[PDB]
RNA sequence: UCGUAACAGCCGAGGUUGUGAAUUGCUUUCAAAAAUUUUGAAAAGCAAUUCACAAUAAGGAUUAUUCCGUUGUGAAAACAUUCAAGGCGGGGCAACUCGCCUU
């Protein structure tokens, strides 16, 4: 992890006290493609 | 069967072989103990045990030896779950036709045998719900046709089980309440008597 | 209480093999050179990162914006599929799709 980048998909979950628990899971394409597709579309839209 | 009715049928049959495994393991543990007698392959005594171990569905239960019921193999020799199962499951089962607990050793004795709720000279059911076990005397005195007249006519009769021990037929005054509530398991079979 | 559960249909993104390309690599071969040792050029085999493209069950039709090719029957090397009209109407700028009424 020292001076290195990691790829995660974060599942936000707000608890009773309002704490949005950030849960990190390893990303693996071909199964959870919805998130990566939305990310790519957002990136394309941002560039205009 | 359809698919939905098919997927369940595996469960009952598999539980059946689990029960058979437990029955023969229990008998292999019993032949080391001098209850009365244990031959080995004699199927009728295995059936009698398979009908006498149903005390679990007879109300009172504890969770300690509950995994032992659902398991199939258990531990057989020496200090084992089979031993403690025998200790707890030794007398917690009363006779249907006399309302007396059975030490589970007098089962193989000729004085006690398999009782058919419906006679052979009548409906030809062979399901386990038409099979119980009780004394030989009441089996001899049942005289095919079942209940009503005879069960109310002979109510209160005292019959000797041999060797000076005499037992009384259900007093109908108490036996009506017995056949109403006492056998609270009441799956589908008690009322048909 | 049985039955429904099976059959079909419109699409996506990769991967693999191969062709071409840019850049590097490993091994092998004539020496071109140095004073028995290395530097080497060029080819061959094997790849790597990235791009474009071809094929994606062997193969056979067809020019319809259609396909057949892992199911079943059984020798006949043979088959299974579809089935005219008339409006009423819903949807859709469009192609077209979906229901009702009548022989």
């Amino acid at each position: 992890w020292v001076d290195r980048t990691k790829e995660f998909i974060v599942s936000e979950s707000i608890l009773k006290n309002g704490e949005t628990k950030r849960t990190f899971k390893a990303v693996d394409s071909e199964k959870d493609w919805i998130a990566i597709k939305t990310k790519t579309e957002q990136e394309i839209e941002h560039s205009h | 069967l359809p698919a939905d009715d098919r997927k369940k049928l595996t469960n009952q049959i598999t539980e059946n072989e689990n029960t058979n495994l437990r029955i023969k393991a229990l008998l292999a543990e019993m032949m080391n103990d001098h209850s009365v007698e244990n031959v080995r392959p004699f199927s009728p005594m295995q059936q009698e045990i398979l009908k006498i171990y149903e005390d679990g569905v007879l109300k009172s239960d504890i969770e300690i030896e509950d995994d032992i019921l659902k398991i199939s193999k258990t531990a057989q020799p020496s200090s084992s779950d089979l031993k403690r199962y025998k200790l707890w499951l030794e007398q917690k089962y009363k006779s249907p036709y006399t309302g007396q607990i059975i030490p589970l050793n007098k089962l193989f004795t000729p004085e006690y045998e398999i009782e058919a709720i419906i006679p052979q000279s009548r409906y030809f059911d062979d399901s386990f719900s038409n099979k119980i076990i009780c004394e030989s005397a009441v089996n001899k005195l049942k005289d095919n046709y079942i209940g009503l007249g005879f069960i109310k006519q002979f109510g209160g009769t005292i019959i000797e089980l041999g060797f000076g021990k005499s037992v009384k037929v259900f007093d109908t005054e108490e036996y009506e309440d017995f056949v109403k509530k006492h056998y609270a398991n009441n799956r589908g079979k008690r009322n048909k008597l």
